[PDB]
């Protein structure tokens, strides 16, 4: 139960394939998590979901509605 | 204006639950407050350290030695001491830095953003700025911006010009959709779509330069008025 | 072109002042607290290292991705897109900047004075940057105020001319005009990265001062700071543990002393750092995102859009 990173040799984690949110940051894009019997576990992070945006020359998409959203910074 | 005013005050009612079920909301202003309380607790800490004297108490050296040989020991102290301030102090105008760069972020935007409108994208916050609310925090503010998001979405056929009699007719602002039929000119972030008229366009140009020019009639607001 | 994150470096405080050695390491523990407060300056900096990379390059929610038929109306963009070819994926630009930014590290981990990898590699910062560029592209400007609207390119600056106050029928006809002039004016950026080395200087400098603070740091070892030798086994085989105190806590305290000298002149230059990764997060957001009505912020000119291209910690804008 010993995984290989770009960082360096981690021990103790089983990996896992299932790209998440940035957890417990590592290095050269791995990130290690409690979640899951339990156990640590580490797999390359994900950087979000992959959104395909259809494009077509003569194409244009105009919003019909809106949300009102308060943020706070 | 009441949709939204049923968006807004239901927007407001979820900023309660966002701050009161979770700590790490303030975790910005909680650490600014936690390396101070981090850095004099270490800088008491110090005083612990021998740096080379015989014993860390000032008071047993004294006791336990003379004056000619405790100037050797103390000044041992005061060195090691005077320099953990000077770490400390140093430690401090640098932080004291970092935040006087963010109450300027702070000072633009109470300016920018608050007072005015903010034409300055993801500046005030995600989406387009409507308004702020400046609320005050320990030793922080805290704004709570009032941004707009378009929701809900539709694939139009668009053109950029329209042929009438060859002239090409722009739109003043928006633009030409399509529903697949009818050629309507409507703003770019709201779908309104309105009648194509000379009053909608302006001509410019002809049809023999104009790339993706489509065909249309535009109507004419005058021609019903002197046919009457 | 902006520096964005610093060398992310870690000191090992025990190990750099007394190297290996017993008789040593015991004295370090009286003057306690401050190796330990070191690697909490060191890890404050690198955090933010993380967050420095993080608020520029991934401002958005989501990857999209280029569609694979281009027509954007004469506009090419072959060269600051994504090319599968290279074994890392990255736009043909961003390859001429990483080939200017550029035993040493054998004599600085044997010390201490190591090197923590980023967290974010340079083949995901240029995903992100395929990113917001597949999305100024395609989905205009709006892709940073919500969900991402595709709208025809060319049909795009025909806002952003109205933002500059050129009414739109003016690139309509000039359309053709202006895919040339388009065309060819990120034609010379090719010449001007590749044949000039004083480009990315802003960015060579930033790896050139860690570099040489670090290297500086490890000859502080050859110091004697008024003990009889510098080398600490030879100290303690020429003298006894009574004397050794007298000699020893003269290279501590200077050795420690400069560790402290050393994390202060990076909690500044990080600072120097994080005040250019505003910066850059602010045209990222501003300018790449939006279009910039504020003059001479986003370049000389009226300005139309951006294309940010990731470099060695940095960012480069095409403006
Ligand atoms: C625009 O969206 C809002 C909500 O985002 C819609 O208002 C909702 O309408 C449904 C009816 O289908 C109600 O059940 C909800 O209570 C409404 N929400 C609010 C806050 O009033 C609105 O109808 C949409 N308008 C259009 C034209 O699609
Ligand atoms: C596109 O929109 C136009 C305008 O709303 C539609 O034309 C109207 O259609 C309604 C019935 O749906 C008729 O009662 C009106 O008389 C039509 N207007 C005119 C001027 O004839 C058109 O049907 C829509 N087409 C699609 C495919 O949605
Ligand atoms: C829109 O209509 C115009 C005419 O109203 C079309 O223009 C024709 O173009 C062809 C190709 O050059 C000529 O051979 C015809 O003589 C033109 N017609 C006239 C009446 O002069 C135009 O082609 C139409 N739009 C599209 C996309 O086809
Ligand atoms: C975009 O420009 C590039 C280069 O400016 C074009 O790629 C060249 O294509 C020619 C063939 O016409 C080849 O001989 C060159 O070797 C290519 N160069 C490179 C660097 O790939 C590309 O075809 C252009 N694309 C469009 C759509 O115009
Ligand atoms: C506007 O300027 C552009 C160039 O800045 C002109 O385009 C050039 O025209 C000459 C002909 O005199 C050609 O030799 C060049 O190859 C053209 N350059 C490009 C990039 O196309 C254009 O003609 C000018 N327009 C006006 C109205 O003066
Ligand atoms: C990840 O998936 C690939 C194929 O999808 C598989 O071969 C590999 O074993 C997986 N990784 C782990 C750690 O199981
Ligand atoms: C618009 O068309 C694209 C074409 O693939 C499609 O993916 C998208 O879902 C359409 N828009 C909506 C709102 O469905
Ligand atoms: C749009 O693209 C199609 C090819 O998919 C092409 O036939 C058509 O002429 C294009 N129109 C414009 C205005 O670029």
């Amino acid at each position: 139960n010993v995984f290989q990173t770009r960082a360096g040799c981690l021990i103790g984690a089983e990996h896992v394939n299932n790209s998440y949110e940035c957890d417990i940051p590592i290095g050269a894009g791995i990130c290690a998590s409690y979640q899951t019997s339990q156990s640590i576990i580490a797999y390359t992070m994900s950087l979000g979901a992959e959104n395909s945006v259809a494009y077509s020359n003569n194409s244009i998409a105009i919003p019909t509605n809106f949300t009102i959203s308060v943020t706070t910074e | 204006q009441k949709l939204i005013a049923n968006q807004f005050n239901s927007a407001i009612g979820k900023i309660q639950d966002s701050l009161s079920s979770t700590a790490s909301a303030l975790g910005k202003l909680q650490d600014v407050v936690n390396q101070n309380a981090q850095a004099l607790n270490t800088l008491v800490k110090q005083l612990s350290s021998n740096f080379g004297a015989i014993s860390s108490v000032l008071n047993d050296i004294l006791s336990r030695l003379d004056p000619p040989e405790a100037e050797v020991q103390i000044d041992r102290l005061i060195t090691g001491r005077l320099q953990s301030l000077q770490t400390y102090v140093t430690q401090q105008l640098i932080r004291a830095a970092e935040i006087r760069a963010s109450a300027n972020l702070a000072a633009t935007k109470m300016s920018e953003c608050v007072l005015g409108q903010s034409k300055r994208v993801d500046f005030c916050g995600k989406g387009y700025h409507l308004m702020s609310f400046p609320q005050s925090a320990p030793h922080g503010v805290v704004f709570l911006h009032v941004t707009y998001v378009p929701a809900q979405e539709k694939n139009f056929t668009t053109a950029p010009a329209i042929c009438h009699d060859g002239k090409a007719h722009f739109p003043r602002e928006g633009v030409f959709v399509s529903n697949g039929t009818h050629w309507f000119v409507t703003q770019r972030n709201f779908y309104e779509p309105q009648i194509i008229t000379t009053d909608n366009t302006f001509v410019s140009g002809n049809c023999d330069v104009v790339i993706g020019i489509v065909n249309n009639t535009v109507y004419d607001p005058l021609q019903p008025e002197l046919d009457s | 072109i902006l520096p964005v994150s610093m060398t992310k470096t870690s000191v090992d405080c025990t190990m750099y002042i007394c190297g290996d050695s017993t008789e040593c390491s015991n004295l370090l523990l009286q003057y306690g607290s401050f190796c330990t407060q070191l690697n909490r300056a060191l890890t404050g900096i690198a955090v933010e290292q993380d967050k420095n990379t993080q608020e520029v390059f991934a401002q958005v929610k989501q990857i999209y991705k280029t569609p694979p038929i281009k027509d954007f109306g004469g506009f090419n963009f072959s060269q600051i897109l994504p090319d599968p070819s290279k074994p890392s994926k990255r736009s043909f630009i961003e390859d001429l900047l990483f080939n200017k930014v550029t035993a040493m590290q054998m004599a600085y981990r044997f010390n201490g004075l190591t090197v923590l990898p980023p967290l974010l590699t340079d083949e995901m910062i240029a995903q992100y940057t395929s990113a917001l560029l597949a999305g100024t592209i395609t989905s205009g400007w709006t892709f940073g105020a919500g969900a991402a609207l595709q709208i025809p390119f060319a049909m795009q600056m025909a806002y952003r001319f109205n933002g500059i106050g050129v009414t739109q029928n003016v690139l309509y006809e000039n359309q053709k005009l202006i895919a040339n002039q388009f065309n060819s004016a990120i034609g010379k950026i090719q010449d001007s990265l590749s044949s000039t080395a004083s480009a990315l200087g802003k960015l060579q400098d930033v790896v050139n001062q860690n570099a040489q603070a670090l290297n500086t740091l490890v000859k502080q070892l050859s110091s004697n700071f008024g003990a009889i030798s510098s080398v600490l086994n030879d100290i303690l085989s020429r003298l006894d543990p009574p004397e050794a105190e007298v000699q020893i806590d003269r290279l501590i305290t200077g050795r420690l002393q400069s560790l402290q000298t050393y994390v202060t002149q990076q909690l500044i230059r990080a600072a120097e750092i994080r005040a250019s990764a505003n910066l850059a997060a602010t045209k990222m957001s501003e300018c790449v995102l939006g279009q910039s009505k504020r003059v001479d912020f986003c370049g000389k000119g009226y300005h139309l859009m951006s294309f940010p291209q990731s470099a060695p910690h940095g960012v480069v804008f095409l403006h």
